[PDB]
């Protein structure tokens, strides 16, 4: 299927500088099938590119492969776990011997469980994880051409992620405990996302609820596939027009901080309303040291009431309520918060992202099919501080 | 009825996500379509990108262990 292609140093400056003036942390996946006889990793070509960067005084991280498990069905190429850890040696040494010796490398991006993924990365943690500062792997939900809109809003199928998780955890905790767990790649669906799906409201259930579920099992990055590109669960289109998951992001960005903490609800039933708890973000300057923010997924097809315990019940609440803008509802590709259409103001202009504070004392009111954040200001929570 | 009881840990820290916890990638094939150039050059797009700032952007998909430095190539 898959052949090889070039790239100039063209290509490198544009995504380079495209990372540079965004204010992101470039992480650049090396080519793991350069094999030498012997199939060890051919270290010459990398070299090639690590001089360049390094002739440019480019801050870059590094990866080597993506989801080696499929090299076989990719490339009739079979690397064990154990080559592919010896090969991330070959290139710390390489990094080390570098003009930015402190880099970082992350590895090996390898598929979720469910691909029989446990015994390649047992034995690649075994053989190379001394070297890298974070273990990767992928995880989608769904294949992209056969997943339906009731799959997106089925909460038996965002369970399943938290065994994903588990069984991950399993591996690690057996091999390279308190090593850094990262989702390297992960969306709603597979062969590039499910059309008329994965760029809806309706694929922030699946986002929204990954990140919630990520934070609370000791996941410490996530990586959304894909910011920008050909694939439906693509946060911005190709006309760079932002879809409703960047509008879901950029809102989770702006009031959700490091501290994760945790809530469920009192019921024997804790599946169709999933909620999640942190500390407000710091960094935010409408909210104080204290004050938590709630961040919560309703999939019943009737508005619930929030109830606040004690000693939280009478505090003053600021709603983030996103709803699609009509007509396809669930299927939209544009979203309101609190009632307001969310568009950039101009090309160089983000909105302002507008509360609506409740009465204190009010049940926190969650519609249907829908997402809401729920600042609890004065909070004053200490774990907070 | 339609009215939930939550109940909140508060007590402590659970876990401490990384401040780029949000992070981003763009798919190794994107460098493969004749139009990367201009396509990451919209100043629009680097707005949008900006707004998730803190976060790592990584380079990578299928595309990774198929995909060739050239700095003879233009
Ligand atoms: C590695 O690849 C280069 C070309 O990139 C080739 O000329 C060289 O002989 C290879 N080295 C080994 C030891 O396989
Ligand atoms: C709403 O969901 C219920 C299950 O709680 C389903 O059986 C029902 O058909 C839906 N609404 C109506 C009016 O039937
Ligand atoms: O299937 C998908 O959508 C993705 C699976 N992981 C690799 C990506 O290149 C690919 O785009």
């Amino acid at each position: 299927k898959f052949k090889n292609s070039t790239y100039s140093r063209s290509s490198v400056d544009v995504l380079y500088t495209f990372a540079n003036c965004s204010g992101l942390d470039l992480i650049f996946g090396l080519n793991a099938l350069l094999r030498t006889a012997d199939l060890q990793w051919n270290s010459s070509n990398a070299q090639l590119l690590l001089d360049y960067c390094s002739s440019k005084g480019y801050n870059i991280s590094w990866e080597l492969g993506n989801e080696p498990n499929s090299f076989l069905k990719k490339a009739d190429i079979f690397i064990n776990g154990s080559q592919l850890g010896e090969d991330f040696i070959q290139l710390h040494k390489l990094l080390r011997k570098s003009t930015f010796k402190n880099a970082k490398l992350y590895g090996p991006d390898v598929g979720q469980p469910r691909r029989k993924t446990a015994k390649m990365l047992k034995s690649f943690l075994k053989a190379g994880g001394e070297v890298i500062d974070s273990v990767t792997w992928h995880h989608y939900y769904l294949n992209g051409r056969t997943a339906t809109r009731e799959d997106f809003l089925n909460p038996d199928v965002l369970d399943i992620f938290i065994s994903s998780v588990q069984k991950v955890f399993q591996v690690v905790e057996s091999t390279r405990p308190g090593k850094k767990v990262w989702l390297g790649e992960t969306s709603s669906a597979y062969g590039g996302g499910a059309p008329l799906l994965s760029d809806t409201f309706a694929a922030g259930f699946m986002w929204l609820d990954k990140l919630g579920l990520s934070a609370r099992m000791g996941i410490e990055v996530v990586m959304r596939q894909v910011f920008f590109g050909a694939g439906n669960y693509h946060l911005v289109d190709e006309n760079f027009d932002p879809l409703p998951d960047y509008w879901l992001s950029l809102l989770f960005k702006k009031l959700v901080g490091t501290k994760v903490l945790m809530a469920s609800v009192q019921g024997s039933k804790r599946r169709k309303l999933r909620v999640y708890l942190h500390c407000t973000n710091t960094d935010n300057p409408r909210y104080k040291e204290g004050d938590l923010t709630l961040y919560a997924i309703n999939l019943h097809n009737v508005t619930k009431y929030l109830r606040l315990p004690y000693p939280f019940s009478n505090k003053q609440v600021d709603k983030y309520l996103l709803r699609p803008l009509g007509p396809h509802g669930l299927l939209s590709k544009s979203v309101q918060l609190n009632g307001l259409t969310l568009k950039m103001v101009d090309d160089q202009t983000l909105p302002p992202l507008m509360e609506k504070p409740l009465r204190p004392g009010s049940s926190l009111g969650l519609p249907a099919f829908s997402y809401s954040f729920f600042v609890i200001r004065n909070a004053k929570v200490a774990a907070c501080i | 009825q339609d009215v939930v009881d939550l109940d909140f840990f508060t007590q402590e820290p659970l876990h401490l996500v990384s401040p780029s916890f949000l992070s981003v990638t763009i798919d190794a094939n994107l460098a493969t379509d004749p139009r990367f150039l201009i396509l990451l050059g919209s100043p629009k797009l680097r707005t949008l990108a900006r707004g998730l700032s803190p976060a790592y952007l990584r380079f990578g998909g299928t595309k990774t262990d198929f995909l060739i430095f050239d700095p003879k190539k233009e």
